[PDB]
DNA sequence: CATTAGCGAGAATTTTAGTCACGGC
RNA sequence: UAGACGAACGGCGCGUCUUUAAACCAUGCGUCGGGAGCGCGGCGGGUUCAGGAUGAACGGCAAUGCUGCUCAGGCUUUUUUG
DNA sequence: GCCGTGACTAAAGGCAAAAAAGCCTTCTCGCTAATG
C-alpha cells in the first residue's frame, strides 16, 4: 500500500527505520496464524500453547506472563483482539537485538533475510533481487493541501499604498521578493519586470486599462507611475527635505 | 544553545523545535522533577560497597 | 515623463507654495457622525472632499460644479484622489532646529559653525547662554556662557553685547554668517598650515562651504520655521469594529505638536516670565524632534501599548521601512501557491497545474475569448457562468492555455535558477506537478515545500519568457560551465545498475546483431540484464567538416550498455558508455553532447535518459536491508587490541613518566589509527564479493551490496556515511572544540549505550545551530554584493586595449589545485600567445579561447597565458565584451545589454550556505629543479646557501611544466642544484625553523670590534651548560648609555681589512641584537656565511571581511620606496627607519614598534613593496605599492582557495567583477590642469574621462591614485543617492545629498527599477540606446 | 509545438533584439489583419511569429522595409 | 497514526526524491480519513443609518439559496451546505437613491415594497464543503428573540 | 421613591567604524 | 391622522410644532438625486466705504428659476513550515 | 602641541509563508440607568 524510498536510508542515517520495518513484518505474520486457526475455530488448548510459545520467546526478558491463569473465554477474547497483530513493546535503550528479531521471525513462516520476492503489477514479472517488505507506523501531518492552495486574479487593494493585500484570508497575492527581482535582472527579462512592477501592483490607471484591454483582446501595457513611489515623495516632502522631478 | 554535559537526566538533549529559536525551548525529562528552591533534580539509586 | 531627480533643502516660501492652508485645531473628527473637523487634521477646506464631486455641506453637486469652492462649506469640490496630493503647513510660534542635520554622526550645523556638538544641544534645549553679538566688549562672536555668567557679564557691558537662548539664536548666528569671506580665509589658511590633523576637518569644512556656495541654498533653511504636513490618507483613520477607530501613531504626534504650539502661542500673549516660555519651547523642540525621528535625542515617547511610536524617519528605514517593503519588492496579482509534487511522465519543458488554480488565475483571459465566441454577452454574465463551471468553460480554458508560458518561483531563491518558465498542462488534483530533473536547480526537495506561480500578461513578456526562461535555454549554471540538469537519486542508481558486468549470468556468451534484438532478450527473460557479450553497433562520427561518418564494429560489452545505446544521439562515440557510468561521468557525458550536437538533441537525450533510468530502476528492485551492512568480523577484536595500548599509556601517566598532554595526544593518535584501520578493513570486505564463474572457479568481482551501489555510484551520501553505518564513528568533538578522549566503539547497526548516545548530541546540536545561524550572514552578504555590482553592465564591443593580468596555474607546494587549462578556459588573451620556442605564435591576440584551442594549448604545453581582464578595461560605466570573455549561459562570446554584476553576486552568494561559519622541504615527485628570483652562493663545504628573499622552488618536468612551488628563508641548505634532473623523495632543503639565524655573508676571520663588558655584553657562562662563551644581553640591564651603542663584528678577511663585497665596499659587519649569543669565539674557523647567533623571537565571515577588507589586528608592514636600507633614531617610544633611493632624496620616515619582529637589516637592499615584518597584509598598502594587477590576484587566490577547501567550483571572472566595483573611487595626488582639490576623492572613471578630453587639448594630465573602499562604504559613496538610500543608513545619505544638492540621472539599474521604467539592461538596453541617442 | 529557439537566435545577432522584433511583429499580428506568411496549427500569435524567425525571411530590417512600403501607400 | 504495509523500492520515478506512493486501497478503507470542525461567526451590530437585521428577506438571491434557510434566516441543522452558499442572511439599511419613473414603474410591477437593503450576509468560504452540526445564538438583553431563538 | 453610578463626550548580544576627549615626549 | 420647519431644491428617514415657522444642533440633523456649455439675474457669502452697530455700492464664484442655439486593519505577540 | 590612544556612540544582524489572538491616551460631568 505504501512505496517508500531506499535512497533516504544512508544519508539520513536513520537505520532504525529498517529494523522497525523488519520487526513489524514478524508481528503481523504472527497475527495471520492466529487468524488462520481462528478461522478453523480450533480448540482453546491449541491457542494456549501457541500464544505461550510466542511469549516464551526471548532471552532473559522481564515480561513474564502465565496464560494458565487465563480462562478459556479470556483467551478467546484476547486472541480475537490479537488477530490484527501482536503488539511489541520496546524500551528506548533496552530493545531486542537483531538476533532476537530473527528468532521471533523464525517462529513465523517468513524468510530469515526479511526480503521477500515481488511481482510487478504492470508487468507481472519477478524482480531481480529480493526486496524489503514490512509494516510501518504512518502519521498524517496537519498540513492539508487545500489549506495551502491560494490564488488571486483581482481581489481587494490596500488603502495606504494601493497594493494588493497579503495573506490567504484576504485573497492575498504573492510577495515578489527582492531576491526574485535580482534573479529577473540576471536574465534579459526587462519587459516582464516592468509590467510586474507597474501594471499589476499599484498603477491605478494601468491595471484599470490593462483589465479592459485583455478582455478586449489587446495585450499591451502602459508605463504609468507606481503610486508607492509617489508616497515616498510625499514622505520625503513630509520632512524639511525638498524633492521633485524635472522636465519631460 | 549548545547542550551542556550536566543536562543528563534533567533536560532532554534531542527534542527541541528547529528554526530561529533552537536550544531555548528545551523540554523536560521524564523522571525529572523540580526542587523546593526551583532547581532541577533527578532520581538516583544508592550504591553501598558494590 | 521625467528626465532626472533633483533634491535639495526647502524654504518657507517654497513650503507655502506646496501648501494649501494652515492647520490650527488639534481635533480630528466630530465623532458624532464620521465627518472631518473644522481646521482639523483632516480639514476638507485644506486637503479635499471626502467623496467624489460633492462638497461637505452638499450644496453643490452635479457635473456642472467641477472646480468650484462652495462658499458655505468652504471646500473645493473634485475627485477624492486629491487627498493623496495636497499637503498642509503648520506655522510654529518660534523657530525650531531640525534634528537630522543636528544629530548625524557628522554634525552638519556643528561642522559649519566649527562648534562642538555637545554645546549646540545645550543652547537649543535652553540651559546655557551663547554669545550672538560680541560687539566692542570682552566677548567673542561664538562664545558660551551660563546663566550666572550671563548675569555677571550683563552688568559689565550692558547692551553692547547680545547673548540669547535657542533655535532663534542659532538661526540669527547662521543668517549673519558670511560665506565668501569664510571661503577666502579657508583658501588662504589651507596653504599656510602644515599639519595633517588639521587637513581632514579643513578639507571637510571647505567642501561643505563650497557646496553651499555653489548651490542655491541658505544656511538658515537648516533651521525649521514652518512644518509641512503629511497628506491625510497616508495616515488612515480606518474604522475598526464598533465605534472605536484605528489611529495611526503619527496622528498622535501631530496632535501633540499642535497642542504644544497652541499652548506656546497662547502663552506668548500673556508676557509670561522667561522660565515658563523656555520650558514650553523645550517641549515643542523635543516634540518636533521626536516627530522627525523618535528615540534619537532621548527616551522614545510611547503610548499605552508601551512600544516606541513610529516616526517619519523610522517609516523610511528598516525592514519595515517604505523602501525595502514596498518599492523593491511589492505584492503582485495573478499569482498562486501550492505544494510541489514530482511527476515523472512530464516532458522537460512542461509542468503540471491544478484545474482550479488555473481556472481562477486566467479569469481575465477566458473572459475575452468567452465573449469572442458569443457564449457570453456582458461581464457579469461571464462571471456568472464561469463560477458555474459549465462544459464549454473547460474547453475554452484548455484553448487559452495551449502554449501560454507561466513562471515558477520558490521562496527563497539563491541564484538565477530560482525563477523558471514552463508551458503548463492542465492536470487534476490540487498540487503543482514538476519535472524531476529541474528540482536540483531549485535546490528543493519534495518534502512539502511550497511553490509559487505568476502569470505574464503582455506579448513582450510571453515572448521573452519563451526565448529565455524555459529550462531548455538554461542548461549550464551561470556560476560555472558544469550543467545544472545533472541526474541524481533514482536515475543515476538505475543507470549504474544498467552498466555493471558480472562474471556469470544467464545469457552469457553469445553475439547479437544489434541493440534492437538485444532489448528483446531482456524482456523475454532469456538473458540477464548484465552479461559480457559481443555485439555489432553503429557509430556516427562528425570528424569531417560537420558531417556524420557511419562505421560498423564489434564491441565486448554488457547487454545493458547496448540497451542504453539506443537513446544516445549520433555524434557521441561508444567509448562513452563502456565504463561503469558513474554520476561524475554521466553529467560530464551530458556536457560533452552540448559541445558537439547542439541543444535540442541534448535535451531530448536527457529526457530519454530519465525515462530509461526510471523504467529500469523500477525493473531492477534495488532495496536496502539489515543484512546488507556487513560488519567486519575482525573489527571487534581490533577494538579490544586498541584498548591494550591505551591501558598501557595511562599507566605511563600514573607512573609519572608521561604528562597529561602527551598522554592525551598518544591516546588520540592510537584511536585515530584504530579507526583508520577498521575503516580500511570494512571497506575492503564490503567492496568485494566471491562467486563461482562459468568454469567452476571462484572469481572475486565487485560486490553487489545495495549500500555499495548507493555509495560507489554517488547517487546519495558519501563514504563517511557508510563508514559511520558499519564502522565505528571515531573521534568526536566537544562543544568547545576539544576532542573527547574515548570515542564510540560501536556503530548504528549495533546498539548504542546511553552515555555514547548523549555525547553524539553535541555534534548534532552544534550543526543545527550552524545551519540556523549561517543563513543570516550568507543572505545578508548577498545583498552587500548586489548593491555594489548592480551598476555594472556590458555596453560596448571592444575597448581596444592590450593591457591585462598574468595568470598561472595555482600551486600550493603539492598537487596543483587548478590546472592552467581550467582557469584560462573561455577567456580572451590580452597579448599574442608565443610558443616556448621564441617568435612562434601558437594563438593570435584578441582571440577567444574555446575548447578546441585549449587542446592546442595543452598539446604544446604552454607555461602561462596573459588574458584580458575586466579590472583594467578601458571602457566607461561598463565593460566591453572582449574583456569579459565567454558567457557561461550561452557558451560563446558575451552579448551587449546584460548585467554581469547581478549574476556575479548570485554566483558568489549561493554557495555561501554550504560553508562552515565556525624545518625541511622534501621533493614529492620526479622532475628537475628550477629556481627563479634566486641569488645563491656556495659555502665552504660546497653546499648551496641562499642570499635572496623571493627564492622559489620549481619541479620542471620533461617538458617544462610547473609542478611544485616553495618558499625558503635566507641561509638554507641545498642538496641539489638548478637544472639538475634529480630524483624525487629526496630532502633538498633543511633549516632550523623555531629560531632565526644571524648568519654572516663571506668567509674570513671574526674580529669582535667595539666589545663592551659590564652593561652590554658579559660572559654569561651558565652553570646549566658550563660552556664559556660571549653572550650578548638584552635591553634590561643596559640603558640609553649602553643600549644605543651597537657592538658590530667587522667581518674581515685574513688581511683584517673590510671585505670587498662585489659591488659595494661597505664593510659587512652585523650589529649584534639583544639576546643574541655569540656561540663561536675569536680565532676559530667560520664557514662561508655561518650562523653568528640563534636569535629567538576561516570561513564565510573571513570571506565577508576580506571583501570589505578589514584591517588585521597585526598588519604586516612592507617596503614603501625602493632604496638602500638605513636605520633611524630609536628609543623615542619605538624604533624608526628610513630608506634612501639611489638618485632621489629620502624624505620617508615611519614609526615601527621595536617589540615587533624584524627581517631587514642595515646592510641590505630592499625593493619597494617587500615585507618587513610578517603577518596578515592589509590590501590597501598592497594596492598602493604593488599596483592593481597584484591586489586582484591576491583576493581571487584567497577566496578561491577557501571555496576549493569547502569543495565548491566557482569561476574566477565573477570575483573580478566585484573587484572592478571595489576600485570605483580614486584620490587626486596633484591637481595639475584639472579643476579639483589636492585632497579631493573622485571616482576613477569620471576623473579619467574628464582628464582625457583636457589632455587632448594643449594641457597636461592630473596625477591620481586608485584607492580601496570596501563594499559597506563603497555602496554609500555612490553618485546615485537613492540607490545608496535603498541599501542602508538612509538618514546620513539623505541629509548628505540634500545639503550637497546632488542630482541623480538614473544611470544605475535600481534607479530605473524604482520608478518602474525599463531597466537599462536586458531587452531594455535597446530602448535606452534609442532614448539617449535622441538626447 | 516549439521547445527551443536556438536556430532563431543564431539567425539573428543576439536574443534580445530577436525578442523585440518578434514582439513588434506579434503586435502587428494581434491588432488587426496582417495574416501570417506560414500555415498555422492552432497556435497563439506569440509562437506564430517565432516560426517565421527560423525560416528566416523576416528580421528587423525586413519588418521596417515592409512597414515603410505599406505606409508609403 | 495508522499501521501500513511498506516496501523500499524505486517505482517509475513516483518516489523520485521523497515523494510517497499510496495505493487506492488506502482511501477505499478510509484509513486516513480525517475530520475538521470550522467555526463561522456572524455579527449584527447597530451601525449608522439603522441597526443590522437578520432574516430570509434578501434581494438578488435564488430560490435554491433560500430552500436551505428557514423564515428566520438560519440554516437548518444537518443541511449539506457547499462552498459559496448562504448560511445566515444579514441585511443593513440605506436610503432609497431617489426616484426614476421608468424604474419606479418596473419596480411597482415587480412588487418591491422597499429596496433599502445591502447584502452583507455570511457566506461559506470558497472551496470548503461539509455539513452544519450546530448553531449557537447570542443576543443582548432587552432585545426580542425571534422564533429561532 | 430616593440615591448614586456611569457613560459617552471633552480635555490636559556581537562587530565594527566614526568621532570626541585625554596624554606624553 | 394629516400639514409645516430643520446651511440652496426635491424624495425618504429622524426630531419639534399645529395652521405658525418656529423650536434643535452649530463647517447650521442624516441619505440620494439633479444631462452639459454659452445668455439674464441674483439665493449664498465676501470686499470696500460710510454711519457710529447701522446703512449704501460692488462683482471672482454661485442657489431656485427664464427666452434662444450646439452636443452623447495596521501593528504587536507567539507556534509551525520550508 | 601634536600625533596616538581609549572611551563613547551609531548601525545592522536569512527570505517566503500559514495559523491564531489583543488592541489602537487618562481624569471629569448631567441625564439616564443601576441599586436599595
Ligand atoms: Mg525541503
Ligand atoms: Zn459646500
Ligand atoms: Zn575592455
Amino acid at each position: 500500500d505504501i512505496v517508500l524510498n531506499p535512497l533516504g536510508v544512508p544519508s539520513r542515517m536513520n537505520i532504525g527505520q529498517i529494523l522497525e520495518t523488519h520487526l513489524g513484518m514478524a508481528a503481523k505474520g504472527i497475527g495471520d496464524k492466529i487468524n488462520a486457526m481462528l478461522k478453523q475455530q480450533q480448540e482453546v488448548a491449541k491457542l494456549r500453547e501457541f500464544i505461550q510459545r510466542a511469549y516464551d520467546l526471548g532471552a532473559d526478558v522481564r515480561q513474564k506472563v502465565d496464560l494458565s491463569t487465563f480462562s478459556d473465554e479470556e483467551v478467546m477474547r484476547l486472541a480475537e483482539n490479537l488477530r490484527k497483530g501482536m503488539p511489541i513493546a520496546t524500551p528506548v535503550f533496552d530493545g531486542a537485538k537483531e538476533a532476537e528479531i530473527k528468532e521471533l521471525l523464525k517462529l513465523g513462516d517468513l524468510p530469515t533475510s526479511g526480503q521477500i520476492r515481488l511481482y510487478d503489477g504492470r508487468t507481472g514479472e519477478q524482480f531481480e533481487r529480493p526486496v524489503t517488505v514490512g509494516y510501518m507506523y504512518m502519521l498524517k501531518l496537519n498540513h492539508l493541501v487545500d489549506d495551502k492552495m491560494h490564488a488571486r486574479s483581482t481581489g481587494s487593494y490596500s488603502l495606504v499604498t494601493q497594493q494588493p493585500l497579503g495573506g490567504k484570508a484576504q485573497f492575498g497575492g504573492q510577495r515578489f521578493g527582492e531576491m526574485e527581482v535580482w534573479a529577473l535582472e540576471a536574465y534579459g527579462a526587462a519587459y516582464t519586470l516592468q509590467e510586474m512592477l507597474t501594471v499589476k501592483s499599484d498603477d491605478v490607471n494601468g491595471r484599470t486599462k490593462m483589465y479592459k484591454n485583455i478582455v478586449d483582446g489587446n495585450h499591451q501595457m502602459e508605463p504609468g507611475m507606481p503610486e508607492s513611489f509617489n508616497v515616498l515623495l510625499k514622505e520625503i516632502r513630509s520632512l524639511g527635505i525638498n524633492i521633485e522631478l524635472e522636465d519631460e | 544553545r549548545d547542550v551542556h554535559p550536566t543536562h543528563y537526566g534533567r533536560v532532554c538533549p534531542i527534542e527541541t523545535p528547529e528554526g530561529p529559536n533552537i536550544g531555548l525551548i528545551n523540554s523536560l525529562s521524564v523522571y525529572a522533577q523540580t526542587n523546593e528552591y526551583g532547581f532541577l533534580e533527578t532520581p538516583y539509586r544508592k550504591v553501598t560497597d558494590g | 515623463e521625467f528626465d532626472a531627480i533633483k533634491i535639495a533643502l526647502a524654504s518657507p516660501d517654497m513650503i507655502r507654495s506646496w501648501s494649501f492652508g494652515e492647520v490650527k485645531k488639534p481635533e480630528t473628527i466630530n465623532y458624532r457622525t464620521f465627518k472631518p473637523e473644522r481646521d482639523g487634521l483632516f480639514c476638507a477646506r485644506i486637503f479635499g472632499p471626502v467623496k467624489d464631486y460633492e462638497c461637505l455641506c452638499g450644496k453643490y453637486k452635479r457635473l456642472k460644479h467641477r472646480g468650484v469652492i462652495c462658499e458655505k462649506c468652504g471646500v473645493e469640490v473634485t475627485q477624492t484622489k486629491v487627498r493623496r496630493e495636497r499637503m498642509g503647513h503648520i506655522e510654529l510660534a518660534s523657530p525650531t532646529a531640525h534634528i537630522w542635520f543636528l544629530k548625524s554622526l557628522p554634525s552638519r550645523i556643528g561642522l559649519l559653525l566649527d562648534m562642538p556638538l555637545r554645546d549646540i544641544e545645550r543652547v537649543l534645549y535652553f540651559e546655557s547662554y551663547v554669545v550672538i553679538e560680541g560687539g566692542m566688549t570682552n566677548l567673542e562672536r561664538q562664545q558660551i556662557l551660563t546663566e550666572e555668567q550671563y548675569l555677571d557679564a550683563l552688568e559689565e557691558f550692558g547692551d553692547e553685547f547680545d547673548a540669547k537662548m535657542g533655535a532663534e539664536a542659532i538661526q540669527a548666528l547662521l543668517k549673519s554668517m558670511d560665506l565668501e569671506q569664510e571661503c577666502e580665509q579657508l583658501r588662504e589658511e589651507l596653504n599656510e598650515t602644515n599639519s595633517e590633523t588639521k587637513r581632514k576637518k579643513l578639507t571637510k569644512r571647505i567642501k561643505l562651504l563650497e557646496a553651499f556656495v555653489q548651490s542655491g541654498n541658505k544656511p538658515e533653511w537648516m533651521i525649521l520655521t514652518v512644518l509641512p504636513v503629511l497628506p491625510p490618507d497616508l495616515r488612515p483613520l480606518v474604522p475598526l469594529d464598533g465605534g472605536r477607530f484605528a489611529t495611526s501613531d503619527l496622528n498622535d504626534l501631530y496632535r501633540r505638536v499642535i497642542n504644544r504650539n497652541n499652548r506656546l502661542k497662547r502663552l506668548l500673549d500673556l508676557a509670561a516670565p522667561d522660565i515658563i516660555v523656555r520650558n514650553e519651547k523645550r517641549m515643542l523642540q523635543e516634540a518636533v524632534d521626536a516627530l522627525l525621528d523618535n528615540g534619537r535625542r532621548g527616551r522614545a515617547i510611547t503610548g499605552s501599548n508601551k512600544r516606541p511610536l513610529k516616526s517619519l524617519a523610522d517609516m523610511i528605514k528598516g525592514k519595515q521601512g517604505r523602501f525595502r517593503q514596498n518599492l523593491l519588492g511589492k505584492r503582485v496579482d495573478y499569482s498562486g501557491r501550492s505544494v510541489i509534487t514530482v511527476g515523472p511522465y512530464l516532458r522537460l519543458h512542461q509542468c503540471g497545474l491544478p484545474k482550479k488554480m488555473a481556472l481562477e488565475l486566467f479569469k481575465p483571459f477566458i473572459y475575452g475569448k468567452l465573449e469572442l465566441r458569443g457564449l457570453a454577452t456582458t461581464i457579469k454574465a461571464a462571471k456568472k457562468m464561469v463560477e458555474r463551471e459549465e462544459a464549454v468553460v473547460w474547453d475554452i480554458l484548455d484553448e487559452v492555455i495551449r502554449e501560454h508560458p507561466v513562471l515558477l518561483n520558490r521562496a527563497p531563491t539563491l541564484h538565477r535558477l530560482g525563477i523558471q518558465a514552463f508551458e503548463p498542462v492542465l492536470i487534476e488534483g490540487k498540487a503543482i506537478q514538476l519535472h524531476p530533473l529541474v528540482c536540483a536547480a531549485y535546490n528543493a526537495d519534495f518534502d512539502g515545500d511550497q511553490m509559487a506561480v505568476h502569470v505574464p500578461l503582455t506579448l513582450e513578456a510571453q515572448l521573452e519568457a519563451r526565448a529565455l526562461m524555459m529550462s531548455t535555454n538554461n542548461i549550464l549554471s551561470p556560476a560555472n560551465g558544469e550543467p545544472i540538469i545533472v541526474p541524481s537519486q533514482d536515475v543515476v542508481l538505475g543507470l549504474y545498475y544498467m552498466t555493471r558486468d558480472c562474471v556469470n549470468a544467464k545469457g552469457e556468451g553469445m553475439v547479437l546483431t544489434g541493440p534492437k534484438e538485444a532489448e528483446r532478450l531482456y524482456r523475454s527473460g532469456l538473458a540477464s540484464l548484465h552479461a559480457r557479450v559481443k555485439v555489432r553497433i553503429t557509430e556516427y562520427e562528425k570528424d569531417a567538416n560537420g558531417e556524420l561518418v557511419a562505421k560498423t564494429s564489434l564491441k565486448d560489452t554488457t547487454v545493458g550498455r547496448a540497451i542504453l545505446w539506443m537513446i544516445v544521439p549520433k555524434g557521441l562515440p561508444y567509448s562513452i558508455v563502456n565504463q561503469a557510468l558513474g554520476k561524475k561521468a554521466i553529467s560530464k557525458m551530458l556536457n560533452t553532447c552540448y559541445r558537439i550536437l547542439g541543444l535540442k538533441p541534448t535535451v531530448i537525450f536527457a529526457d530519454q535518459i530519465m525515462y530509461t533510468g526510471f523504467a529500469y530502476a523500477a525493473r531492477s528492485g534495488a532495496s536496502v536491508g539489515i543484512d546488507d551492512m556487513v560488519i567486519p568480523e575482525k573489527k571487534h577484536e581490533i577494538i579490544s587490541e586498541a584498548e591494550a595500548e591505551v591501558a598501557e599509556i595511562q599507566e605511563q601517566f600514573q607512573s609519572g613518566l608521561v604528562t597529561a598532554g602527551e598522554r592525551y595526544n598518544k591516546v588520540i593518535d592510537i584511536w585515530a589509527a584504530a579507526n583508520d584501520r577498521v575503516s580500511k578493513a570494512m571497506m575492503d570486505n564490503l567492496q568485494t564479493e566471491t562467486v563461482i564463474n562459468r568454469d567452476g572457479q571462484e572469481e572475486k568481482q565487485v560486490s553487489f551490496n545495495s549500500i555499495y551501489m548507493m555509495a560507489d555510484s554517488g547517487a546519495r551520501g558519501s563514504a563517511a556515511q557508510i563508514r559511520q553505518l558499519a564502522g565505528m564513528r571515531g573521534l568526536m568533538a566537544k562543544p568547545d572544540g576539544s576532542i573527547i578522549e574515548t570515542p564510540i566503539t560501536a556503530n548504528f547497526r549495533e546498539g548504542l549505550n546511553v552515555l555514547q548516545y548523549f555525547i553524539s548530541t553535541h555534534g548534532a546540536r552544534k550543526g543545527l545551530a550552524d545551519t540556523a545561524l549561517k543563513t543570516a550572514n550568507s543572505g545578508y552578504l548577498t545583498r552587500r554584493l548586489v548593491d555594489v555590482a548592480q551598476d555594472l553592465v556590458v555596453t560596448e564591443d571592444d575597448c581596444g586595449t592590450h593591457e591585462g593580468i598574468m595568470m598561472t596555474p595555482v600551486i600550493e607546494g603539492g598537487d596543483v589545485k587548478e590546472p592552467l587549462r581550467d582557469r584560462v578556459l573561455g577567456r580572451v588573451t590580452a597579448e599574442d600567445v608565443l610558443k616556448p620556442g621564441t617568435a612562434d605564435i601558437l594563438v593570435p591576440r584578441n582571440t577567444l579561447l574555446h575548447e578546441q584551442w585549449c587542446d592546442l594549448l595543452e598539446e604544446n604545453s604552454v607555461d602561462a597565458v596573459k588574458v584580458r581582464s575586466v579590472v583594467s578595461c578601458d571602457t566607461d560605466f561598463g565593460v566591453c565584451a572582449h574583456c569579459y570573455g565567454r558567457d557561461l549561459a550561452r557558451g560563446h562570446i558575451i552579448n551587449k545589454g546584460e548585467a554581469i554584476g547581478v549574476i556575479a553576486a548570485q554566483s558568489i552568494g549561493e554557495p555561501g550556505t554550504q560553508l562552515t561559519m565556525r624545518s625541511s622541504i622534501q621533493v614529492k615527485n620526479k622532475g628537475s629543479i628550477k629556481l627563479s628570483n634566486v641569488k645563491s652562493v656556495v659555502n665552504s663545504s660546497g653546499k648551496l646557501v641562499i642570499t635572496s628573499r623571493n627564492t622559489e622552488l620549481k619541479l620542471i618536468d620533461e617538458f617544462g611544466r610547473t609542478k611544485e612551488s616553495y618558499k625558503v628563508p635566507y641561509g638554507a641548505v641545498l642538496a641539489k642544484g638548478d637544472g639538475e634532473q634529480v630524483a624525487g623523495g629526496e630532502t633538498v632543503a633543511n633549516w632550523d625553523p623555531h629560531t632565526m639565524p644571524v648568519i654572516t655573508e663571506v668567509s674570513g676571520f671574526v674580529r669582535f670590534t667595539d666589545m663592551i663588558d659590564g652593561q652590554t655584553i658579559t660572559r654569561q657562562t651558565d652553570e646549566l651548560t658550563g660552556l664559556s662563551s660571549l653572550v650578548v644581553l638584552d635591553s634590561a640591564e643596559r640603558t640609553a648609555g649602553g643600549k644605543d651603542l651597537r657592538p658590530a663584528l667587522k667581518i674581515v678577511d685574513a688581511q683584517g681589512n673590510d671585505v670587498l663585497i662585489p659591488g659595494t665596499d661597505m664593510p659587512a659587519q652585523y650589529f649584534l641584537p639583544g639576546k643574541a649569543i655569540v656561540q663561536l669565539e675569536d680565532g676559530v674557523q667560520i664557514s662561508s656565511g655561518d650562523t653568528l647567533a640563534r636569535i629567538p623571537q576561516g570561513g564565510l565571515p573571513r570571506v565577508a571581511d576580506l571583501f570589505e577588507a578589514r584591517r588585521p589586528k597585526e598588519p604586516a608592514i612592507l617596503a614603501e620606496i625602493s632604496g638602500i636600507v638605513s636605520f633611524g633614531k630609536e628609543t623615542k617610544g619605538k624604533r624608526r627607519l628610513v630608506i634612501t633611493p639611489v638618485d632621489g632624496s629620502d624624505p620617508y620616515e615611519e614609526m615601527i614598534p621595536k617589540w615587533r619582529q624584524l627581517n631587514v637589516f642595515e646592510g641590505e637592499r630592499v625593493e619597494r613593496g617587500d615585507v618587513i615584518s610578517d603577518g596578515p597584509e592589509a590590501p590597501h598598502d598592497i594596492l598602493r605599492l604593488r599596483g592593481v594587477h597584484a591586489v586582484t590576484r591576491y583576493i581571487v587566490n584567497e577566496v578561491q582557495d577557501v571555496y576549493r577547501l569547502q569543495g565548491v567550483k566557482i569561476n574566477d571572472k565573477h570575483i573580478e567583477v566585484i573587484v572592478r566595483q571595489m576600485l570605483r573611487k580614486a584620490t587626486i595626488v596633484n591637481a595639475g590642469s584639472s579643476d579639483f582639490l589636492e585632497g579631493e576623492q573622485v571616482e576613477y572613471s569620471r576623473v579619467k574621462i574628464a582628464n582625457r578630453e583636457l589632455e587632448a587639448n594643449g594641457k597636461v594630465g592630473a596625477t591620481y591614485s586608485r584607492d580601496l573602499l570596501g563594499i559597506t562604504k563603497a555602496s554609500l559613496a555612490t553618485e546615485s543617492f537613492i540607490s545608496a538610500a535603498s541599501f542602508q543608513e538612509t538618514t546620513r545619505v539623505l541629509t548628505e545629498a540634500a545639503v550637497a544638492g546632488k542630482r541623480d540621472e538614473l544611470r544605475g539599474l535600481k534607479e530605473n527599477v524604482i520608478v518602474g521604467r525599463l531597466i537599462p539592461a536586458g531587452t531594455g538596453y535597446a530602448y535606452h540606446q534609442d532614448r539617449m541617442r535622441r538626447r | 509545438a516549439r521547445v527551443t529557439v536556438q536556430d532563431a537566435v543564431e539567425k539573428i545577432g543576439n536574443r534580445f533584439d530577436l525578442v523585440l522584433v518578434a514582439a513588434r511583429r506579434a503586435r502587428q499580428m494581434q491588432v488587426g489583419g496582417k495574416d501570417p506568411l506560414v500555415p498555422e496549427e492552432n497556435d497563439k500569435t506569440t509562437v506564430i511569429a517565432l516560426r517565421e524567425i527560423e525560416e528566416g525571411l523576416i528580421n528587423n530590417q525586413i519588418l521596417d522595409v515592409r512597414e515603410r512600403q505599406e505606409q508609403q501607400e | 497514526g495508522q499501521n501500513m504495509r511498506v516496501a523500499f523500492m524505486p517505482w517509475n520515478g513516483y518516489n523520485f526524491e521523497d515523494s510517497i506512493l499510496v495505493s487506492e486501497r488506502v482511501v477505499q478503507e478510509d484509513r486516513f480519513t480525517t475530520i475538521h470542525i470550522q467555526e463561522l461567526a456572524c455579527v449584527s451590530r447597530d451601525t449608522k443609518l439603522g441597526p443590522e437585521e437578520i432574516t430570509a428577506d434578501i434581494p438578488n438571491v435564488g430560490e435554491a439559496a433560500l430552500s436551505k434557510l428557514d423564515e428566520s434566516g438560519i440554516v437548518y441543522i444537518g443541511a449539506e451546505v457547499t462552498g459559496g452558499d448562504i448560511l445566515v442572511g444579514k441585511v443593513t439599511p440605506k436610503g432609497e437613491t431617489q426616484l426614476t419613473p421608468e424604474e419606479k414603474l418596473l419596480r411597482a410591477i415587480f412588487g418591491e415594497k422597499a429596496s433599502d437593503v445591502k447584502d452583507s450576509s455570511l457566506r461559506v468560504p470558497n472551496g470548503v464543503s461539509g455539513t452544519v452540526i450546530d448553531v449557537q445564538v447570542f443576543t443582548r438583553d432587552g432585545v426580542e428573540k425571534d422564533k429561532r431563538a
